[PDB]
DNA sequence: GATCAAGCTCAAGTACTTAAGCCTGGTCTATACTAGTACTGCC
RNA sequence: UAUAUACAUAAAGACCAGGC
DNA sequence: GGCAGTACTAGTATGAAAGTACTTGAGCTTGATC
C-alpha cells in the first residue's frame, strides 16, 4: 500500500530541477553537484572520467539513500580551473568516447557477418 | 545399548561434529540437551518479569 | 517521536528519535540501535508514540 | 558444594524467605588449626 | 508443702493470594421446564 | 435566487491457535 | 356445533503451587489455696 510507483525512479515531476549546483564552503574551488533521478550507472561514469583530469584533486559520488534516487558529486579542482568546467569536460569526453565505441562496434559487426 | 553401560557413547557424549554429522542416537541425545535450553528460556522470562 | 519495544526492561528501551520519512511499510532504524532495544530483525515490531 | 544461583537465588534474597533451598555457612579457623589439615579435621568433627 | 487451676507460649494445621510484556487471527455463545394457545377428535 | 442532505454503527465474554 | 384433551411452541428461570500468616489447641509453669 506504500509501495512507490515503479516510474518514480527515472521520471521528474513538476518543479524538480535535474541538476543542483551548490558551492562548498569548507574548501576553495570545491563544488557539490546534486543530480535527481539518477543512480550508479551515471554517477560512476563521471567520477571515473573526472579522475583522469590532472587538474582535478578530488571527485566522488554517493547515493545518500537507496530508496530516494539522487546522486551527490563533490568535485575539488586546482585554482583557476572551475569545478563546473571540470564536470562539463567530463561529460563531453564520455560522449566522444561512446560515439567512438558505437562506430567501432558497427565496423566489427559488418566484418563479423560474412568476413 | 546394553544395560549398565556407563561408557562415553551410552551416556550421551557426542564424538561427531556438526559437519561430519551426528549419528542416530547422538542426534537424539543432542535433542535432549537442547530441549533443556528451550524450556529454561520459556520458564525464566515469566519469573524474571514478576 | 518516542519509540518503544516490549517488554521494556530498562530505560534504553524507550528512546526519542527524529523522524525521516521513507517509502514501503517498515520502521527503519540504525543497527547500533538494535543493541538497547534487544531487537533483531526477524518479524519484530515496535511501537511509536508521537508527542 | 551445590549452591543455588541465578533467578531461584534471587527470589530468596528478595522475599527474605525463612527457609532457603541451600543454606550454607562458611567458617574460618584462627590458630594452627587453620594451616594443619589434621588440626582442622578435629574442629570439623566438632561442627558436624 | 502439695495439688489443682489458670494463663501464656509455642507449634501445627488450615486457609488465602499471587503466578510476563505487547500484538494478530479464528469460532461460538444454553437447555430444560412450565405455561399457554391452538387444533383435533369425540359426544 | 436562496437553502439543504455531518457521520454513526458494528456488543461483550469465553476458549483455541500463532507471533516477538 | 361445542367442549375437552393433548400436543407443540415459546418464554422464562437457573498427578505434576508454593509460602506465609493467623488461629487454635496443648503443654508447662506459677500461684493460690487447703
Ligand atoms: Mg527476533
Amino acid at each position: 500500500m506504500n509501495a512507490p510507483p515503479a516510474f518514480e525512479s527515472f521520471l521528474l515531476f513538476e518543479g524538480e530541477k535535474k541538476i543542483t549546483i551548490n558551492k562548498d564552503t569548507k574548501v576553495p574551488n570545491a563544488c557539490l553537484f546534486t543530480i535527481n533521478k539518477e543512480d550508479h550507472t551515471l554517477g560512476n561514469i563521471i567520477k571515473s572520467q573526472l579522475l583522469k583530469d590532472p587538474q582535478v584533486l578530488f571527485a566522488g559520488y554517493k547515493v545518500p539513500h537507496p530508496l530516494e534516487h539522487k546522486i551527490i558529486i563533490r568535485v575539488q579542482t586546482t585554482p583557476d580551473y572551475s569545478p563546473q568546467e571540470a564536470f562539463t569536460n567530463a561529460i563531453t569526453d564520455l560522449i566522444s568516447e561512446l560515439s567512438l565505441l558505437e562506430e567501432r562496434f558497427r565496423v566489427a559487426i559488418k566484418d563479423k557477418q560474412e568476413g | 545399548f546394553i544395560k549398565d553401560d556407563y561408557g562415553p557413547e551410552s551416556r550421551g557424549f557426542v564424538e561427531n561434529s556438526y559437519l561430519a554429522g551426528l549419528t542416530p542416537t547422538e542426534f537424539f541425545f543432542h535433542a535432549m540437551g537442547g530441549r533443556e535450553g528451550l524450556i529454561d528460556t520459556a520458564v525464566k522470562t515469566a519469573e524474571t518479569g514478576y | 517521536v518516542i519509540f518503544n519495544r516490549q517488554p521494556t526492561l530498562h530505560k534504553m528501551s524507550m528512546m526519542g528519535h527524529r523522524v525521516r520519512i521513507l517509502p514501503w511499510s517498515t520502521f527503519r532504524l540504525n543497527l547500533s540501535v538494535t543493541t538497547p532495544y534487544n531487537a533483531d530483525f526477524d518479524g519484530d515490531e515496535m511501537n511509536l508514540h508521537l508527542p | 558444594k551445590n549452591v543455588t544461583l541465578g533467578v531461584p537465588r534471587l527470589k530468596e534474597l528478595i522475599n527474605i524467605s525463612k527457609k532457603p533451598k541451600t543454606p550454607s555457612l562458611t567458617v574460618f579457623l584462627l590458630g594452627q588449626s587453620a594451616r594443619d589439615a589434621e588440626r582442622a579435621k578435629d574442629i570439623l568433627c566438632r561442627l558436624e
